[PDB]
């Protein structure tokens, strides 16, 4: 009916799906997520891999870094490169954000990109929010610039949405 | 890979 966890060796019921752990597919022991020191980002992030990339506990990899390691780091950085070239080729968006005249706007969001320093999807989130809502605040009441920031809001939205669907990008602290 | 979710 159950079995421990082969790293803290916590106790676990082979029916509690009210926990957050990856089970091994060679000796088909659990491991909490806590465990392999992913965050609950990564542990959605891993859920949603394909199949074909199993996780293997530290017991049963043979090959550091386990396949299903670079399977994530790749697949993290992958996803939000999808949501930035997107808004990046996006002309509207393009327009109002990627140049302006602490990611300034699009551009610098790139840098950052670039340079390997977004991890978590709530700071990259963050720190388009915070440009997207730059921009509406700053619309001058003209109607035709608050149309197309709507849009753009909308558009960020859905794309963040599609690619982390267990993402709340309408519940970021920089929306007013 | 096999998670709580999966
Ligand atoms: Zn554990
Ligand atoms: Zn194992």
């Amino acid at each position: 009916s159950g079995n421990f966890c082969p790293l803290c060796d916590k106790c676990y019921d082979d029916d509690d799906y009210e926990s957050k752990m990856m089970q091994c597919g060679k000796c088909d022991r659990w491991v909490h997520s806590k465990c392999e020191n992913l965050s609950d980002e990564m542990y959605e992030i891993l859920s949603n891999l394909p199949e074909s990339v199993a996780y293997t506990c530290v017991n049963c990899t043979e090959r550091h870094p386990a396949e299903w390691r670079l399977a994530l780091e790749k697949e993290l950085q992958i996803s939000l490169k999808q949501v930035l070239t997107a808004l990046l080729n996006s002309r509207t968006t393009s327009h109002l954000l990627r140049y302006r005249q602490q990611p300034l706007d699009l551009e610098g969001v790139k840098r950052k990109m670039d340079q390997g320093n977004y991890t978590s999807v709530l700071e990259f989130s963050d720190d388009i929010v915070k440009i997207i809502q730059a921009a509406i605040n700053s619309d001058g009441g003209q109607p035709e610039i608050k149309k197309a920031n709507s849009m753009v809001k909308s558009f960020f939205i859905r794309q963040m949405e599609r690619v982390f669907p267990w993402f709340s990008v309408k519940k970021s602290r920089f929306w007013e | 890979a096999r998670t709580k979710q999966t």
